[PDB]
């Protein structure tokens, strides 16, 4: 009958999400830093992961 | 968190970096060769409580 | 290329290289193979001045002229303007080639054509 | 005043849907069974659906 | 004990969204009023915007 | 809600109109330039009372 319109109650964001929580994905490879004596340090692929 | 183990007589850590590139440039020339992202790895007593 | 959200699904090579802009990268989503992706990058690089529009690159990739120059002529003619068989591409036989398959495979120069 | 906590009871997770009801599609197309001449089935392209 | 269920309501939807509020977008180039005369007018590049 | 301007010692709007194509062109046949999208622009009191 009486509208107490005392407004909404909200002050934080809500956010709904990916079902795994992370949806893009860049490939990437693994990287050993072999030393660069004397100058740049040099960088080949390592053979322990997955490429 | 990481897990503390004992080594000279001291209790210290087993933090270990790793590096990661774009294998997104796997094939190419070289000098680009940089890297673009550092992980940091660990181990910690997980344990789940209810 | 375009429309982020196309880049969780799997993508046809048609349907993100072509008619949009692809690098290198989503292409290579597409096929995962190193020697037919830069046979296509290859391509790319030759239809360079074959980049838009549609048809001007399903042709260029389809192979079947030379654009201008030829730089992109993936054919198999043996005869020059005046009908000559060419000679062997990889071989020197009989006069020494300045620029050949191993300097540049990526016109797909082959046995004579 | 006082607070009376509880957690709350969310045993279900919720799922938000896209407007379509489907997420992605790809286009395909129709086929049918040329009858396997004793060997291999044969495939035919149909005539009936749209490309 | 005793399930009073009268169902509930939800006449109006209740879209979510997305952060920026607009996921595309298609990068556009501004044609300035280059007017041909005559027919009908022609158009062609601005310097007034960014690409 | 444009901002009215009197101009003449009457008031009227500040409301121009911008239009729009694709950014390729050259890219096909040039003078294929043609409008495809419309915005029409102005002004207006941007206040957040609350
Ligand atoms: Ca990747
Ligand atoms: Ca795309
Ligand atoms: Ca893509
Ligand atoms: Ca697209
Ligand atoms: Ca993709
Ligand atoms: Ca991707
Ligand atoms: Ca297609």
């Amino acid at each position: 009958r009486i509208i107490e319109n005392h407004g909404t109650e909200d002050e934080l964001p809500n956010y709904c999400f990916p079902l795994g929580g992370i949806g893009v994905t860049d490939t990437y490879q693994a990287i050993k830093a072999t030393n660069g004596n004397g100058g740049a340090t040099t960088w080949a692929q390592d053979n322990t992961f997955a490429e | 968190q990481g897990v503390m183990v004992e080594q000279n007589g001291k209790l210290e850590s087993q933090v270990e970096m790793q590096f990661f590139s774009t294998s997104v440039n796997a094939m190419n020339e070289a000098n680009a060769i940089q890297p673009k992202l550092l992980l940091y790895s660990e181990d910690v007593n997980m344990e789940t409580p209810d | 290329a375009n429309t982020f959200l196309e880049e969780v699904r799997k993508g046809n090579l048609e349907r993100e290289c072509v008619e949009e802009t692809c690098s290198y990268e989503e292409a290579f989503e597409a096929l995962e193979s190193s020697t037919a992706t830069d046979v296509f990058w290859a391509k790319y690089t030759a239809c360079e001045t074959a980049r838009t529009p549609r048809d001007k690159l399903a042709a260029c990739l389809e192979g079947n002229c030379a654009e201008g120059l030829g730089t992109n002529y993936r054919g198999h003619v043996n005869i020059t303007r005046s009908g000559i068989e060419c000679q062997l591409w990889r071989s020197r036989y009989p006069h020494k080639p300045e620029i050949n398959s191993t300097t540049h495979p990526g016109a797909d120069l082959q046995e004579n054509f």
